[PDB]
């Protein structure tokens, strides 16, 4: 799977003429209402959760995949959605955007990534992540709400893998 | 023994505190995790929880375990409800806990959160503590 | 897959908020109506479609005085919501929504039988208006007084859990000071009567009406002079001018029996659910009085409320009236907030959740 296409990773809420290409992407690996899936992508922004696109020049959205901070662990990312083109799947697009992810989220400081999976467990390990244990995101808030914010008892009674990175 | 309910209640970790405390005749806490609030209740506090003044705490308030606590609500007395939840009362910015009792045949089963459990998961838990014991006639 | 951002489903007695957790604003916000014929394309008309056609229909509202009484044209709503308005799938979503203070018991219960039963919600949680209102204040404990279009609710709060003992209820909300500015417009001289009428008088009562600090002394002011006067014009261009009508009208918030009710002002009321209260938290409760709805937007409120209150209450009690910007909508952007936040996972009822218990999961785990 060598890989010879020019490629670039940008956040959605920077190249937002893409959005729309980027939920076709999205919806059709797994379909929801295109109103819900264009909100999420809305929601994009450099204080996270914030959404990647794999982009081509001659432009293509190749691939995307979504970084979301992790509670009580400000050095881990939680990585969603990940899904390259379906024309150009088999081509190393995907590991060049799980890669470009690392360097993302690495000169940004953070140092583990998460993510869950079932079928797809064995591209993750190939990858270098191992199984770890569950870690829950944090969801898109807006810069502008608050933000301060004796008798005997009686008898009792009687899947998704997880995987991190160390980047 | 009665240990291995506040075991079992304490077992998810999302309560701080749990007890089961005999109300009849003459009250006493038949099991308590150790070291808290609960295994501290008086016969003077199971008194005000099943007694029949139902208004003076919500303006004096009631303890538990001599914990300062605020009735949010009281069907405690209520057929098919048989539950009260409280939140405690600190002073100078101290953390504040969410807190269930019901009332089954014979005993109060409490609960108390751990900050930032929401109340009603401890209602919930609760609940479904004493429908267990009620329906072995506890 | 991304995991999806949760509705927020504000339902009021006249409006209907509905977004998406975590924005500041709801995307819609539409008429709680349901239309039919007075004597085409439907049996029935839900929303801005009845709005447009009201005309031709008889409205109805599903929702009096913040609860529920048209089970039937609810769910009608509530599909105008989803597929309508925010032209959503309800399946896919969480939803919070939002309930009046007090509400009934039954009501709560076929309130989430319909959510999973019907739309099939994968989860959902029930949230009381006025506490959402004071998380957007960036609260957790106060007393709300909330005024909608239907019912005023004064609602102490302790570290976000209402206190329903001390809730106090007055049916008297900007419908009946609408209808009462269309009483006193018509024995200045004019005619205000018909349901087209109705909604011109209410956009004066939004436009022109305020509250007076002292009553008769602004009653004295306007009979000795024109400079409380101001003019308004008419879709067919004619112009009406209102005089002391523009803080008679809310001044019935504080003299329900401007209107025949022998009720408590809402001042009074908020009082006496103070008094109501813990005797630990009503320093706080008097610091923390919030206003929300669309009612409390009339100017002069929070300054007469801080006059009224302080009369009441002990001389030396502090007391601090908070009339948030964005009140008119605080219900919403407190769901907003509590939707988004970490803690708030745990607290969804899950559909599976609602097949092991029933419907009465409600009482267990939303208060
Ligand atoms: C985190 C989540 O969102 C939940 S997990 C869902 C992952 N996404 C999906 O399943 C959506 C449908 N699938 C896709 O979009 C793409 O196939 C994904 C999986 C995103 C990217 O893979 P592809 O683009 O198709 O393959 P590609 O990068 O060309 O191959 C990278 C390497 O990973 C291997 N690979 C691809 N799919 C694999 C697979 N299913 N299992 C094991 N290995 C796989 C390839 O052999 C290749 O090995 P190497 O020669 O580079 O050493
Ligand atoms: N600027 C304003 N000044 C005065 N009143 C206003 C203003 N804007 C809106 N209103 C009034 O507020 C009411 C609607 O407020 P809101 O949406 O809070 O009520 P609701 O939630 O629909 O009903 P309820 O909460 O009583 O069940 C209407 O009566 C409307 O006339
Ligand atoms: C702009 C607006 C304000 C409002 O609050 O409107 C709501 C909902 C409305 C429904 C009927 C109306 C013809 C449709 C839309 C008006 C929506 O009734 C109200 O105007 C009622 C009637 S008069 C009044 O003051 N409240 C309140
Ligand atoms: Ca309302």
């Amino acid at each position: 799977h060598m890989s010879l296409a020019e490629l670039t990773l940008e956040p959605v809420h920077r190249r937002p003429e893409l959005l729309d290409a980027c939920a076709d992407l999205i919806n059709d690996q797994w379909p929801r209402s295109r109103t819900s899936r264009l909100h999420s992508l809305g929601q994009s922004s450099d204080a996270f959760p914030l959404c990647l696109m794999l982009l081509s020049p001659h432009p293509v959205v190749v691939g995307h995949a979504r970084l979301s901070r992790v509670l009580n662990q400000p050095q881990s990312l939680l990585v969603e959605t990940v899904v390259v083109a379906r024309a150009l799947r088999g081509r190393g697009f995907g590991r060049r955007l799980m890669e470009g992810l690392e360097v993302f989220a690495r000169a940004r400081g953070f140092r583990k990534l998460h993510l869950t999976t079932h079928d797809q467990v064995h591209f993750y390990t190939h990858l270098g992540y191992q199984l770890g244990e569950p870690v829950q995101g944090l969801v898109f808030t807006s810069r502008r709400l608050p933000a301060t914010l004796l008798p005997p008892p009686p008898p009792l009674p009687e899947p998704i893998f997880w995987m991190e990175k160390d980047i | 023994g009665w240990n291995a309910y506040i075991d079992n209640l304490m077992a998810d970790g999302t309560c701080q505190d749990a007890a089961i405390v005999g109300y009849k005749d003459s009250p006493s806490v038949w099991a308590a995790v150790p070291g808290k609030t609960f295994v501290n209740i008086t016969p003077a506090e199971v008194g005000v929880l099943v007694g029949k003044d139902r208004s003076s705490f919500y303006v004096n308030g009631l303890t538990l375990g001599g914990q300062k606590c605020s009735v949010i609500r009281d069907s405690l007395l209520q057929d098919g409800e048989f539950s009260m939840d409280l939140r405690t009362k600190s002073t100078g910015g101290a953390p504040t806990f969410n807190v269930t009792v019901t009332k089954t045949d014979k005993t109060l089963v409490l609960l108390m959160g751990k900050e930032g459990v929401h109340g009603g998961l401890i209602n919930k838990k609760c609940y479904e503590m004493a429908s267990h014991l009620r329906r072995s006639q506890y | 897959d991304d995991d999806i951002a949760a509705l927020v489903v504000d339902n009021g007695s006249g409006m209907c908020k509905a977004g998406f957790a975590g924005d500041d604003a709801p995307r819609a916000v539409f008429p709680s109506i349901v239309g039919r014929p007075r004597h085409g394309q439907k049996d029935s008309y839900v929303g801005d479609e009845a709005q447009s056609k009201r005309g031709i229909l008889t409205l109805k509202y599903p929702i009096e005085h913040g609860i529920v009484t048209n089970w039937d044209d609810m769910e009608k709503i509530w599909h105008h919501t989803f597929y309508n308005e925010l032209r959503v799938a309800p399946e896919e979503h969480p939803v919070l929504l939002t309930e009046a203070p007090l509400n009934p018991k039954a009501n709560r219960e076929k309130m989430t039988q319909i959510m999973f039963e019907t739309f099939n919600t994968p989860a959902m949680y029930v949230a009381i208006q006025a506490v959402l209102s004071l998380y957007a204040s960036g609260r957790t404990t106060g007393i709300v007084m909330d005024s909608g279009d239907g019912v005023t609710h004064t609602v102490p709060i302790y570290e976000g859990y209402a206190l329903p003992h001390a809730i106090l209820r007055l049916d008297l909300a900007g419908r009946d000071l609408t209808d009462y500015l269309m009483k006193i417009l018509t024995e200045r001289g004019y005619s205000f009567t018909t349901t087209a009428e109705r909604e011109i008088v209410r956009d004066i009562k939004e436009k022109l009406c305020y509250v007076a600090l002292d009553f008769e002394q602004e009653m004295a002011t306007a009979a000795s002079s024109s400079s409380l006067e101001k003019s308004y014009e008419l879709p067919d261009g004619q112009v009406i001018t209102i005089g002391n009508e523009r803080f008679r009208c809310p001044e019935a918030l504080f003299q329900p029996s401007f209107l025949g009710m022998e009720s408590c002002g809402i001042h009074e009321t908020t009082f006496n659910s103070i008094m109501k209260c813990d005797v630990d938290i009503r320093k706080d409760l008097y610091a923390n009085t919030v206003l929300s709805g669309g009612t409390t937007m009339y100017p002069g409120i929070a300054d007469r409320m801080q006059k009224e209150i302080t009369a009441l209450a002990p001389s030396t009690m502090k007391i601090k009236i908070i009339a948030p910007p964005e009140r008119k909508y605080s219900v919403w952007i407190g769901g907003s907030i509590l939707a988004s936040l970490s803690t708030f996972q745990q607290m969804w009822i899950s559909k599976q959740e609602y097949d092991e218990s029933g419907p009465s999961i409600v009482h267990r785990k939303c208060f």
